């Protein structure tokens, strides 16, 4: 609950990237293929959403 | 450290927040040079970042972070640790935690406060990723 | 190290040849994210190969081949050492000797035989490549 | 004298790099302009026939 106000503030794509992660799982391969992104874009992605979600928890 | 298996490579650094993006180089660097599966080693790297970030940001003045890749045939070790501000620098049920348990296979923490000087303060996290 | 710059990384990996492909790899990923000159990058990468593959050629069993990188504004120095069969690994006058004071500005070696147990093994080479 | 009969044997590149870097002191750059091959590709040689050099001597 105190994450979703601080998810909703996400850029849009980097908030399905963190949820199919964390929330349903999938692994970053699955995740790229899903969002029609590469591997190395889904990793950025991940690693700037936490550092974000890092400093407001 | 002799448990290590031959292949395992040592770190150590500053605990300063200016050598974060040396360490995830040098972690992406080694990474590429092991064997387990690709999605693994990519959880692995963000993990990792997260462990070296919060030890460097709770660490003491002049510490050093101290880094071990353990890469083995079945699984890939990596310790961290540093000398901090606090007697746990990813608390049970903090964000962090859960970060790094999505992302890790085990997750283990080490502190002894009882040793004297700069033992004392050492925190450290150990993550590990199998097949 | 105290005396070592903010910015110097440390690496310790067992002394087998097996682990030099990984120095190697550990020692470009470095440089890349440094400062100097590129042809004085270049060849401090020979040359600190020439020191990694001749301590470990040396290397007693079981030893740990430490080398330290340590980027500075003027230079850049490099410490490689581990507990060796000989008092020098590098001999006045020898080819190897030749070549590391051709790729580097200064070569420096380091060893006690004094010292009791492993340290009394351990034989050092530093290389500072500048401007 | 006794690295003559042991450059000789090196492939013919290898010897040219070798020669200019150690006896012309040229740079690995100087070195790649003056054969016409990339800088990375110099460095590659003198690799290699320093490799080669460091078990005949």
């Amino acid at each position: 609950e105190v994450l979703r106000p601080l998810l909703e503030a996400l850029p849009e794509r980097e908030r399905t990237v963190l949820v199919l992660r964390f929330f349903d799982s999938m692994t970053q391969t699955q995740i790229a293929e899903r969002v029609g992104i590469s591997q190395m874009h889904v990793s950025r992605l991940l690693a700037k959403s936490l550092a974000r979600l890092r400093d407001q928890l | 450290w002799m448990q290590r298996g031959v292949r395992a490579v040592e770190l150590n650094v500053a605990a300063r927040l200016e050598n974060l993006a040396l360490l995830r180089t040098l972690v992406g660097a080694i990474g590429t040079f092991e064997d387990l599966d690709f999605d693994a080693v990519a959880d692995l790297r963000l993990a990792v970042d997260e462990v070296c970030t919060r030890l460097i940001r709770s660490a003491l003045p002049d510490a050093t972070l101290r880094l071990v890749v353990d890469p083995r045939k079945d699984e890939v070790v990596v310790e961290a640790s540093a000398a901090c501000d606090t007697h746990d620098v990813v608390a049970p049920g903090s964000f962090s935690w859960h970060v790094l348990t999505a992302l890790a296979d085990d997750v283990q923490t080490f502190h002894d406060g009882r040793q004297p000087d700069v033992a004392g303060s050492v925190f450290g996290i150990t993550l590990t990723a199998r097949r």
